């Protein structure tokens, strides 16, 4: 997370986001593709403005 | 009295430009500076 926080003229909180959640995809075990550098990464990216 | 009237008006106003001001707005409902993101390989910047 990176964010930036700000108050507003009523109290509200507005923030400028840059969220990622990325985890590792795992093929299958039994083939060879398993034991050399094939992490398979998926990731999830987001990045807006909200209040 | 005229010759002291006349004199001591036009020497008296020559007796007495813009000065400069540093003021400070501060914004309420927008941000200052720019903005980043990404699309996969290329940076996109927002003035």
């Amino acid at each position: 997370i990176r964010v930036l926080p700000r108050f507003s003229a009523d109290g509200q909180i507005e923030m400028s986001l840059d969220i990622e959640d990325g985890n590792d995809k795992t093929p299958q075990s039994d083939t060879t593709t398993s034991v050399d550098a094939l992490p398979e990464v998926g990731r999830t990216l987001i990045s807006t403005i909200a209040r | 009295y005229v010759d002291m009237v006349v004199n001591a008006a036009t020497m008296m106003d020559k007796q007495n430009l813009g000065r400069q001001k540093i003021g400070v707005m501060r914004l309420n409902n927008t941000f200052v500076g720019d903005r980043t993101y990404n699309l996969r390989d290329q940076k996109m910047v927002i003035p």
